């Protein structure tokens, strides 16, 4: 339909050694 | 040799196991049966508060007045531990011992959190999940990484009020493309 | 024998991009499925070097049909546009009863064989490419059958074996098979891994694949014994880290591996 969007923010959350990640074999540490 | 004292264990004979915390008292230390259903509970404890570690000030600094019943009820309610797992943990801590705590601050983690797993392990044609909150029109959205110079990115989105908020505490739906502009409407938290 | 790196996070371009110029690493390996929203096109001018893909979450074994075609639809493009050296996926449960393992599962390599043969053959030709399968860090039991199971997966099927050569060390420190018990598979072999490992939180005495360290010794030495079945013209080797991922430590390695298989 319509939508308002008036702000967007980007939101942290943690991840993998430097953050904003994806996925991986290795087990986890 | 064997995996437990005088016993050969596959893996397969240890699935059931490997989401119970409870299990991990089946055999003795020192085997390698023992320590592979550990090594599988540890790695359902550091999904669950490496990334959200609000939880872990409530109640005790290991978690596991949290940890373990959790995952008990988890196993009860057959959820599939997908990415709509933080959201779950939600839903249990909103019938928990420590219900307080549930700040606004933790819950938009957890969401966030969700979002941010459906990005990173959704494996489907779709690059968007949105989450709309019972109490609030605003929404937060994970996005799936288009280029190479950013991973996921996780948004709080506000907006006017004009839209259905979800009947239920949480909605789902999902975007096809990186553009919001059209509402196909809520749909139930996934399981 | 061509030296690799392994890229699962974008963050990490610069880090390969320049780990290509110093000449540390010859091609590059793309855990491809994490990609699959960035235009083909533009992945494909990141990389001056050749690629190789990864797949993580095929779940070709445990999939639904229907599921893995789209999945296979979707793949070709990239395929098509980056021309990989090879494609790997996993074998591996990923799910008991509908319900996720974030550790993943041993397949029972008895029970499981007609099952996962049927499934490669298919998944194969949904790719129109040879698909070479991973084995598995063995921790419990029942792993001392992997070699002949995968031997068997590729003479059935016409698959390939992707021996992760640091995954079988840490299977014969948690009292699977001897790592000389793959020399048939290494023969045939044209597509290895080599990553760090760790112990377990709880029992060093057990070794984790974590792709977190430095390469330990009984690695190395691995690769040294079986250095002759191996090296082959057209054989490549992946350097796999996923934590750590600072340009020194990683730099060490694809040095050591170098040391292993000079230019
Ligand atoms: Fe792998
Ligand atoms: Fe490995
Ligand atoms: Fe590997």
């Amino acid at each position: 339909m319509k939508i308002v969007i008036v702000k967007k923010v980007e939101i942290q959350v943690a991840g993998r050694t430097g953050m904003r990640c994806a996925s991986s074999c290795g087990a986890k540490s | 040799a064997g995996a437990a004292p005088g016993r050969q264990v596959k893996d397969s004979e240890l699935l059931a196991r490997l989401a119970d915390p409870a299990a991990r008292g089946d055999f003795p230390p020192g085997c390698r049966a023992h320590v592979r259903i550990d090594i599988s509970i540890r790695a359902y404890w550091h999904t669950l508060f490496d990334i959200c570690p609000g939880l872990l000030d409530i109640a005790d600094p290991d978690g596991m007045a949290i940890f373990a019943p959790f995952m008990d009820w988890a196993r009860r309610e057959n959820l599939t531990m997908g990415w709509s797992f933080y959201i779950w943990v939600g839903r249990w801590l909103a019938q928990s011992p420590w219900r307080e705590r549930l700040d606004e601050e933790l819950t938009q983690a957890l969401l966030s959190a969700s979002a941010a797993r459906w990005a990173v392990l959704d494996r489907s044609a779709d690059v968007g999940v949105v989450l709309g909150r019972r109490g609030s029109d605003d929404w937060i959205i994970g996005w799936k990484p288009n280029t190479l110079a950013a991973g996921r990115r996780v948004e709080l989105v506000s907006l006017d009020g004009q839209l259905p908020r979800p009947a239920e505490d949480v909605g789902v739906f999902h975007l096809a493309g990186y553009e919001l502009d059209s509402f196909p409407g809520w749909l139930a938290l996934p399981r | 024998m061509r030296i690799g790196f392994n890229f699962t996070l974008g963050e990490t371009l610069p880090l390969v991009r320049q780990l290509a110029q110093e000449g540390a690493i010859d091609y590059c390996e793309l855990l491809i499925d994490n990609f699959m929203q960035v235009p083909p096109q533009e992945l494909a001018e990141a990389f001056d070097v050749p690629v190789g893909f990864h797949i993580m979450f095929s779940r070709f074994i445990e999939s639904d049909e229907e599921q893995l075609r789209d999945f296979a639809a979707r793949l070709r493009p990239y395929i098509e546009a980056l021309r990989p050296l090879y494609v790997s996926d996993h074998i591996a449960y990923f799910s008991h009863q509908g319900r996720a393992l974030y550790h993943l599962g041993e397949i029972d390599y008895a029970a499981d064989y007609e099952r996962v043969r049927a499934r490669a053959a298919l998944w194969q030709s949904l790719l129109g490419q040879t698909i070479h399968f991973e084995n598995y860090p063995s921790i419990v039991d029942g792993g001392h059958a992997a070699p002949a199971f995968f031997q068997r997966l590729a003479r059935d099927t016409g698959a390939g074996v992707l021996f992760d050569v640091s995954n079988a060390v840490c299977a014969w420190r948690n009292d699977g098979p001897e790592v000389a018990a793959w020399r048939g598979v290494m023969a045939g072999a044209s597509h290895f891994h080599v990553g760090g490992y760790a112990g377990a939180f709880i029992d060093e005495g057990v070794t984790v694949d974590t792709h977190d360290r430095a390469l330990a010794q009984d690695t190395l030495d691995s690769l040294r014994r079986h250095r002759d079945v191996l090296d082959k013209p057209g054989a490549t080797i992946t350097y796999e880290r996923d934590e750590n991922i600072d340009i020194d430590g990683v730099r060490a390695d694809l040095l050591a591996l170098r040391a292993i298989f000079p230019r």
